[PDB]
């Protein structure tokens, strides 16, 4: 056991470490109780995004084209990249981590009922019709 | 000697993919433990981690994607991280389809990592009968 | 030390798949035994149990489901269980070539005898790395 | 060897031992030359359908809906569900142990040679 | 004890298939080294040599065809070891497709030997996620 923040030294079982940031990667562990962990900052095209004694950082994700996805935000040392739709469309998921952007409904005879969100499409009622 | 797991699905439960280990022919041994559906390693080490399921379907009414991963969830970091992954579309009288996926491969892992095999759609899986949905941990 | 198997398919002969001690990459050693084509664990142990199959194929004229599977007749339990199987239906006349690879680890009593097979082995593919393998931990 | 009924105590090859029935899983061995194995009934969604020193039961099959079939017989601990094809149906065998259930042929323009049967189709004379 | 190797695909270098090992839940240990994106084998020996890659695409605009292939070039010629092809295209709604391709075997091999795996379309390949491309050795 290390309090909140810590984690215990592999070589020396009585040394208790501090993690290393969103951001960065355990280059090297603290010497000794009182000094700080050599943690660096990731290389381009990977993160951390959180506390952390990796010995590398993890890849950053590319969005999928292949789903007509945009890039949201580029990658960055403590955020991985994020992936969305363009306006006047939504995510349809297939799984928690897999969605597809498609073009929001237009009310072809009908009225818009609910606007078009994020993540679902537009609920859309018909006129006398079906 | 070294810890080693075998666990295989559960049938009684469909909509939700659960690993057992008290079952002929599954395996939980030397400090492998399964808690919260997760095989949880024991000691620092390389490691053979691997993962079958087979996915059935009746024709092809709608279009499906199915997903299988494997993932740790390192002491070292604590997040979900994928490990193995793969994704399959098996869609376009109503002939019936089996797709199975077969993950594998070998790593480096800490005490008290916990991996996790799941799938998107457990609906899609194939329960029928034994031997046809597994996820297992090897020492080296 | 440790028992070992790793045996390949007949490739002479078709319409069964019988596996075969003396071959390509082929190898029975320290207690492994192999009859009836089933292998036969020589001590109680842990042990990785794979398989591999090659299915080949010209177009679907009819319409079929290859099954492949591993599975352990036990002195505790005198029943052929499964311990690994898999379907695939590969129907697309377009050629098409699908393979079928089983592993895992498994606790095996002195004399259990495990045995790997398909449905069709007329689809299977001669070229091999049609394999059957087991290795005690 | 040991008697019928029986099987080799694994920690120690004098003590010989009584195999448990179907419906139970040996959840330890015998004490010793007289007394009895301590095995246990299967939990719900398991079974075990021989004599067996097994360490666990065996799962429960769940029958093929995708190749329409349906259940004749619920699981229990001493046997496997067992799966079959409604009436007006026969059994098309892939595998050993994988069956699809197909609608038995009418004979149309022509007169039904053999009955349908359950694992065949009607031979049928058009 | 035995030589073990597992490499991720690069993300970072779209057009290419790129091996690396510096990472996390990737792995080359006991004489595995990867030198000119080539597995290279520490001692003569039997071992599993693995791979998996998955192709995408949206719709199918143009027929294409897809190759994944392992190969082997011993200490003085390449040599394939696994291969496979897929056409996943009609040739004819854009729906998404997806392609996984795994190859495994068991190989004699010899001290030096470098193993590569490649495939003709990077493009194609699938590098928004981890764990979906990968390249691997196991000595027996
Ligand atoms: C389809 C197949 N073909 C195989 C061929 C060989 C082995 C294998 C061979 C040796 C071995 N060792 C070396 C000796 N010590 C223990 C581990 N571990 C696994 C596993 C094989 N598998 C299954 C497999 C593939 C990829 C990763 C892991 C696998 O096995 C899984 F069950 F751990």
């Amino acid at each position: 056991v290390c309090p909140q923040g810590k984690y215990i030294h592999p070589q020396d079982n009585s040394i208790c470490c501090t993690k290393c940031h969103k951001g960065t990667y355990l280059y090297n562990d603290c010497p000794g109780p009182g000094q700080d962990t050599d943690c660096r900052e990731c290389e381009s095209g990977s993160f951390t995004a959180s506390e952390n004694h990796l010995r590398h950082c993890l890849s950053c994700s590319k969005c999928r084209k292949e789903m007509g996805q945009v890039e949201i935000s580029s990658c960055t040392v403590d955020r991985d990249t994020v992936c969305g739709c363009r306006k006047n469309q939504y995510r349809h998921y297939w799984s928690e981590n897999l969605f597809q952007c498609f073009n929001c409904s237009l009310c072809l005879n009908g009225t818009v009922h609910l606007s078009c969100q994020e993540k679902q499409n537009t609920v859309c009622t018909c006129h006398a019709g079906f | 000697d070294k810890p080693v797991a075998h666990v295989v699905a559960n049938h009684q439960v469909e909509e939700q993919l659960e690993w057992l280990s008290q079952r002929a022919n599954a395996l939980l041994a030397n400090g492998m433990d399964l808690k919260d559906n997760q095989l949880v390693v024991p000691a620092d080490g390389l490691y053979l981690v691997y993962s079958q399921v087979l996915f059935k379907g009746q024709g092809c009414p709608d279009y499906v994607l199915l997903t299988h991963t494997v993932s740790r969830f390192a002491i070292s970091y604590q997040e979900k991280v994928n490990l193995l992954s793969a994704v399959k579309s098996p869609c376009p009288e109503l002939k019936p389809w089996y797709e199975p996926i077969y993950l594998g491969g070998v790593f480096q892992l800490e005490k008290g990592d916990q991996l996790s095999a799941e799938v998107n759609l457990p609906k899609y899986l194939d329960f029928a009968e034994s031997g046809q949905v597994y996820f297992g941990v090897i020492a080296l």
